[PDB]
RNA sequence: CACAUUGCGCCCGCCGGUAUUCCGGCGGGCAUGCCUGUUCGAGCGUCAUUUCAACCAUCAAGCCCUGGGCUUGUGUUGGGGACCCGCGGCUGCUCGCGGGCCCUGAAAAGCAGUGGCGGGCUCGCUGGCGGGUGCCAGCCGUAAAACCC
């Protein structure tokens, strides 16, 4: 009717599945909004674009003296040489 | 409640039930899943797996930013090592099916494309760095979107791997994570163009090279046959550099 | 004085609900398939109040909060009439605690192991020394008179009123 | 001077024997229902 | 063996501790309701040689009467109105 | 003006000069103070003096502390009234009490070499020891020569 | 308010403290480790308040002034000796692969012009160093595992490791891996 | 809820009408006192909270005549008693180091003495040099060194 004793040190050492099982299509609701996919990479954001994309050194400073959220896009086209050159990007978690 | 009973008996002096009772808490710094269980709240926010592979790209983004971000107090270190665990095993599946269609170098980072089941999924993957943590950042907001995708991609992980054929979880040897394997590390066991880029070929990867990145799109673009320097990680094909069996070499030295 | 004493308390709580069910289910299994006597906190009222009447409690702790004071109002005439050193806890729910209780209006201790015949004895002697030295007089005498300024004036206008004449 | 060092021997005496450690209307709270 | 003690004193409600004890509670109980529930018995001693046991079940609700005649005098007790 | 002495006595392993001067310097202000040793060994007697610039805080701190268990130690704080207070009882007070080791001094002066002159005259003082302990025993009955 | 207690604790702690230095100082390389040249991680914990002036000095040539803080130290005998004297303070062992990775590359950080610089990019790892070769983070965690001729360099560069807390988790050998695991 | 008019509120769900918002209908619920329990709280009602713990070698190292033995691993509360000694100073009395006997709760009421080295403080002379210190939680034993940097 009950369980024997067992040690503390056996206790710890004793101690998935497919969830569209039974799934069939059902008709979307008009009230569900969903929200729209961040739009795909341009040619802008390769580590090496083509030089046309880049910015003058005049362009650049102004961009960095401008606070952000008054900024066009949150980056400037940027050529490296190296995949080793391409530093970590600031805003990745903002 | 569960919560005021601990604080009680901790309180009292009494710690044999308040450990007792902490076992019934479900606490995510111990256990590292998610601490309520979202099998219903997923199937009805997904009512079919087609939904639900339409929005694995924020998913996926999540789940690889966290994978590479510190341990905090709304995502413990146990949570970040099944985010390694789910992301490594979905590598895996594109690796054998060979799903993986495009790549990009960003200076964001790395965007890759697949294709299951007819839909595309792009994700965006951190450059291997020491990632920034600055300003006004709440990871209780970011925590509850890892709990979910958690759950998501596990289930999601699960379908696929029975769809081929092969066991889920897929085998994972802790000795060889130990030592480095990251991806790896997995044994994937059965149940009882794409595939030719790269096939009778044999790479050497350097040291300044990005192992994650470059292992993941040989293998899955043909590759059998790869190796890196023995700091990397364990499970090269060949480490010496001198292996006369070695066609490219990846370099990024001057 | 009350840290010292629950040093040595705390060495000899009872054993919680779920460990004497463990204790049981162990003797229980081993039967299946020769103990010293016990040595703990003796509480209760009617418990504690026999022991100090036949006089085996060594030491007895006594809560100062006790809701009708008539309870153990006597119980320091009977320890000092017995001879048994008692002193007075500040908190009955402390002494809760210390039996896995809400509320224990008194607690003794009897008999304590070998190993703390010793620390008991100190203890005793601290108690008789810092606390039943330090009361000798002020137990004896009544309490309360700790009337403040505004107290204070309202006796003074009381006096001042009844100064000239007094309507009886 | 005499003052303060007396307020600064009691100060001392208290936390020896006691330690350190020591709009405008009502109304009901709200509570769970 | 409180509860003999216990006997002892109620059987002495003009001495110092009783009368002052009666003095406060008798003020307390008047800024409280005629009857209201009282959590716990005043005389623990009385209540238990009446049949009070502290089992889920037994309550106790203390209640103050008006004394004194209506020249006619009622033939049952202030107690039995309470 | 009135500088109070007080007496504690049954000081715990460690309750040294610094920890008596910090311990009672938050009572107040510490003017002088000793803890009493041994000559032959560097160890406390487990009692020491201190005074106070002000009468009253050894009053207050006396008080407080008098009977105080500390490491199964119950303390003793007695103010020493000013008349017995002896005139030369602060006089290794603010020293540390360093411990000489006697037993080595005085051994090895033992071995350091010297003209050995005044010890064989000594040593014929060890002879007439000698007889001396000879005396003592002839009620023994014991013949010894050299 | 300081009690009394706490006056005798702290000197029965230091009595203590002056006795196993003593003994480790008499039998100087007490500690039986065979001649090997590995790496050990070295993690400062909480202990004794009042550290003796050897010991002090000791915690600061290593950077272990802060509690949580993390090195990377080379066992040769000046070192293991080292480690012998800060023991009561320090939690210690062999790091593996992955250990070293995520320290690196998650709670990275490098002292340039005596300032806390995070490692994000490669730029700042061959200015700093790069004269010795070390021109990525990578050529980095390489001389730091397999321990190289600019360990030295290397080692000063890395700023010491603030690790936080874990969330319920001598020579710990491999388990040290264990307590970076949880309090990283 | 309302002299009860087949009228009118609040919550959950459903049905029929062009219906996510409108209308109507339907189903399940919403009285008071009290008891037991649950959960959520209030109180210038009372209390605890700056942690008196454990942590030497539960065996190591070196040897010898090969299997037993040996050596090294310095680790002790204080006080008292016309008691019995050994050895050093003291012209001597006596005083020191170490024993044997006895007592005492982790017991207690000035009885402070042995020369230095380095550091701190302080004072003089030309950062340096030369003296003092009841200051050293730093060492040594009478020189001095080490630590220190």
């Amino acid at each position: 009717r009950i369980l024997p004793y067992k040690p503390p040190e056996e206790r710890e050492r004793e101690e998935f599945y497919d969830l569209w099982q039974n799934e069939e299509p059902q008709p979307p609701n008009p009230m569900h909004i969903p929200a729209p996919k961040l739009p795909p990479p341009g040619y802008d954001l390769s580590y090496n674009p083509p030089p046309e994309y880049l910015p003058t050194k005049e362009e650049r400073e102004e961009w960095e003296k401008m606070d952000p959220e008054d900024r066009e896009k949150d980056y400037l086209p940027t050529k490296y040489d190296s995949l080793r050159k391409v530093p970590a990007w600031g805003n990745f978690v903002k | 409640a569960l919560e005021k009973k601990i604080s009680r008996a901790l309180g009292r002096g009494d710690v044999s039930n308040a450990a007792r009772l902490e076992r019934n808490a479900n606490l995510p710094e111990k256990t590292g899943k998610p601490r309520y269980t979202l099998n219903h709240i997923i199937r009805e926010r997904y009512p079919t797996f087609q939904d639900a592979l339409r929005d694995l790209d924020d998913c996926l983004s999540m789940l690889f930013l966290f994978a590479n971000l510190p341990s905090t107090t709304a995502v413990p270190a146990k949570m970040i090592a099944r985010c390694e665990r789910l992301c490594h095993e979905f590598q895996h599946y594109l690796i054998v099916t060979h799903s993986l269609r495009k790549s990009f170098l960003s200076i964001k980072g790395i965007y890759y494309q697949a294709n299951i089941q007819g839909e595309d999924i792009l994700w965006l993957v951190p450059y291997k760095f020491n990632q920034r943590i600055v300003g006004d950042v709440d990871f209780r907001i970011m925590g509850t979107f890892v709990e979910f995708y958690m759950t998501l991609l596990g289930f999601v992980n699960y379908r696929l791997y029975t769809s081929i054929g092969l066991k889920y979880p897929p085998k994972f040897d802790q000795v060889k994570d130990d030592q480095g394997a990251e991806l790896a590390a997995f044994s994937l066991e059965g149940l009882n163009d794409p595939s030719q880029l790269f096939a009778n070929f044999t790479f050497f990867l350097s040291r300044e090279t990005p192992r994650q990145p470059l292992e993941f799109i040989l293998r899955a673009f043909g590759c059998k046959r790869i190796g890196w320097d023995a700091v990397l990680g364990e499970g090269a094909f060949t480490t010496d550099e001198s292996d006369p069996r070695i066609t490219h070499q990846i370099i990024d030295r001057p | 004085l009350a840290a010292q004493a629950f040093k040595l308390l705390n060495k000899y709580r009872p054993e919680t609900k779920q460990e004497k069910k463990e204790r049981l289910l162990r003797e229980a299994t081993a039967i299946k398939e020769v103990s010293k006597k016990p040595y703990t906190v003796k509480y209760g009222l009617n418990h504690v109040v026999g022991l100090i009447e036949n006089k085996k409690a060594s030491l007895v702790l006594i809560a100062n909060d006790v809701d009708p004071i008539e309870l153990v109002v006597f119980l320091p005439a009977l320890c000092r009439k017995m001879g048994i050193p008692y002193a007075i806890i500040k908190g009955k729910a402390r002494l809760g605690t210390l039996v896995h209780k809400k509320t224990a209006a008194v607690v003794a201790i009897t008999e304590v192991r070998s190993e703390d015949k010793n620390e008991l004895a100190k203890l005793i002697s601290a108690v008789k020394e810092g606390y039943l030295e330090k009361v000798e007089d002020t137990r004896k005498r009544w309490g309360g008179g700790i009337m403040g300024f505004k107290a204070q004036k309202r006796e003074e206008k009381r006096k001042k009123s009844l100064e000239t004449a007094i309507k009886v | 001077s005499k003052a303060a060092k007396g307020a600064q021997a009691k100060k001392a005496a208290q936390a020896a024997l006691k330690g350190v450690h020591s709009s405008t209307t009502f109304h009901r709270p709200k509570t769970l229902v | 063996g409180a509860l003999k003690y216990l006997e002892e004193l109620s059987k002495k409600k003009q001495s110092d501790v009783v009368r002052f004890l009666l003095r406060v509670r008798c003020w307390e109980y008047r800024q409280l309701n005629v009857i209201h529930r009282a959590s716990r018995p005043s005389r623990p001693d009385k209540a238990r040689r009446l049949g009070y046991k502290a089992k889920q079940g037994y309550v106790i609700y203390r209640v103050r009467v008006r004394r004194g005649g209506r020249q006619l005098k009622y033939q049952r007790s202030l107690r039995a109105t309470a | 003006s009135q500088p109070g002495v007080m007496y504690i006595a049954r000081l715990p392993h460690g309750f040294y000069e610094h920890e008596l001067r910090g311990y009672f310097s938050q009572f107040g202000e510490i003017t002088r103070l000793r803890v009493v040793r041994n000559k032959k060994t560097g160890a406390s007697r487990h009692r020491a003096f201190i005074e106070f610039a002000d009468a009253e805080v050894a009053d207050i701190a006396a008080r407080t502390m008098d009977k105080y268990l500390l490491f199964g130690h119950i303390l003793t704080c007695k103010i020493v009234p000013p008349a017995q207070v002896h005139p030369d009882l602060f006089k290794g007070a603010n020293r540390r009490f360093k411990v000489v080791p006697w037993n080595k001094m005085a051994g090895r002066q033992l071995e350091r070499p010297l003209s050995e002159s005044q010890w064989q005259v000594k040593v014929a003082k060890e002879e007439q020891r000698r007889a001396a302990r000879a005396e003592k025993l002839k009620e023994m009955g014991y013949e010894f020569e050299a | 308010f300081k009690r009394a207690e706490k006056y005798v604790k702290e000197y029965r702690e230091q009595e203590r403290e002056k006795i196993r230095l003593a003994r480790i100082a008499k039998q100087q390389g007490s500690f039986h480790i065979p001649a090997e040249a590995k790496l050990v991680f070295v993690i400062r914990i909480k202990g004794i308040n009042k550290i003796p002036p050897k010991p002090r000095k000791i915690l600061q040539l290593l950077r272990l002034r802060q509690i949580n803080n993390g090195v990377f130290v080379k066992v040769t005998k000046a070192t293991a000796e080292m480690i012998k004297i800060v023991e009561p303070w320090v939690a210690y062992g062999y790091p593996n692969l992955k250990s070293v990775r995520e320290l690196i590359y998650k709670r990275g950080y490098g002292k340039v012009n005596g300032q806390r610089i995070p490692l994000t990019d490669n730029a700042i790892i061959e200015e700093n160093l790069g004269k010795y070769g070390i021109i990525c983070i990578e050529d980095l965690i390489h001389e730091i595992f397999t321990v190289g001729p600019n360990f030295k360099q290397a080692a000063n560069f890395l700023w010491p490791f603030k690790l936080s807390n874990p969330n319920g988790g001598g020579n710990r050998e491999e388990h040290i891996n264990a307590l970076i695991r949880a309090m990283n």
